[PDB]
């Protein structure tokens, strides 16, 4: 029923840029805060970037924090990550996730819906 | 990041506790840890946990919990394709989402 | 399956998976136990607890009839 996949993923030179985006179905798009979150090979999952159901909360991990920049079209069930600035850190494959609300904490639930993951390379 | 041991292993039938342990502004202001598991070459997939016993007692075959900074994740009844990565995470008010530096699970013969 | 369709209508509007699944297994029968036995022993948290009374409640008031 419910799907996720991201796309845009590529090679790109150190300093350039790319755009990711994740299309979703099976729910209520603008209900559920979503994430990106990123797995060098062979390494572990690193939290990116959140967006909260409206578009009007966003947050970012301190190692992106003014390169990327997270949005959604919920007229479109589309969430996007703009990446400026790549360097070779950045490496990895980005899955989007369906989040939980970070209001219901000391309860958060967790990411319930995961896509494929598009591979970023920086090199 | 929240602190993991880097693998666990066991045969099949056996019982199997991965342990996290974060700060008292993570795991310590949670009341539930969500736990992750990922097999090779995949995405990672939410542990989602039976709230009905079993009839007998018998433990369920994923089951958690959590106590001041540090929360386990119980694999009871081990088999074959339980053989995987497993990620606790947590949310932190300043760094917004957390996660374990992940345990290989191994089953042996 | 009217018993299936009321418990996903109900299951329809809680949003979390952990939430969902909470309500599926309340609608699982257990004759030996009330739901509010049942309930009283659940550790995942309000929002679960809500979800599996409702769902219990309503199966064991269908299956009734």
């Amino acid at each position: 029923e419910v799907q996720l996949l991201e796309s845009g993923g590529g090679l790109v030179q150190p300093g350039g840029s790319l755009r990711l985006s994740c299309a979703a179905s099976g729910f209520t798009f603008s209900s559920y805060a979503m994430s990106w979150v990123r797995q060098a090979p062979g390494k572990g999952l690193e939290w990116v970037s959140a967006i909260s159901g409206s578009g009007g909360s966003t947050y970012y991990a301190d190692s992106v924090k003014g390169r990327f920049t997270i949005s959604r079209d919920n007229s479109k069930n589309t969430l996007y990550l703009q990446m400026n600035s790549l360097r070779a850190e950045d490496t990895a494959v980005y899955y989007c996730a369906r989040d939980d609300d970070y209001e219901e904490w000391p309860w958060y639930y967790g990411m319930d819906v995961w896509g494929q993951g598009t591979m970023v390379t920086v090199s | 990041a929240l602190t993991q041991p880097a693998s666990v292993s066991g045969s099949p039938g056996q019982s199997i506790t991965i342990s996290c342990t974060g700060t008292s502004s993570d795991i310590g202001g949670s009341k539930y840890v969500s736990w992750y598991q990922q097999h090779p070459g995949k995405a990672p997939k939410l542990i989602i946990f039976d709230v009905n016993r079993r009839p007998s007692g018998l433990s369920n075959r994923f089951s958690a919990s959590k106590s001041g900074n540090t929360a386990s994740l119980t694999i009871s009844g081990l088999q074959a394709e339980d053989e995987a990565d497993y990620y606790c995470t947590s949310y932190h008010p300043t760094k917004t989402i957390l996660f374990g530096g992940g345990t290989k699970l191994t089953v042996l013969a | 399956s009217t018993l299936q369709k009321k418990i996903e209508e109900i299951a329809a509007k809680y949003k979390h998976s952990v939430v969902k699944k909470c309500c599926y297994d309340g609608a699982c029968v257990n004759n030996d136990e009330t739901c509010e036995q049942r309930a009283a022993r659940i550790s995942l948290g309000p929002r679960c607890i809500k979800a599996f009374t409702e769902c219990c409640v309503v199966a064991s008031q269908l299956r009734a009839n």
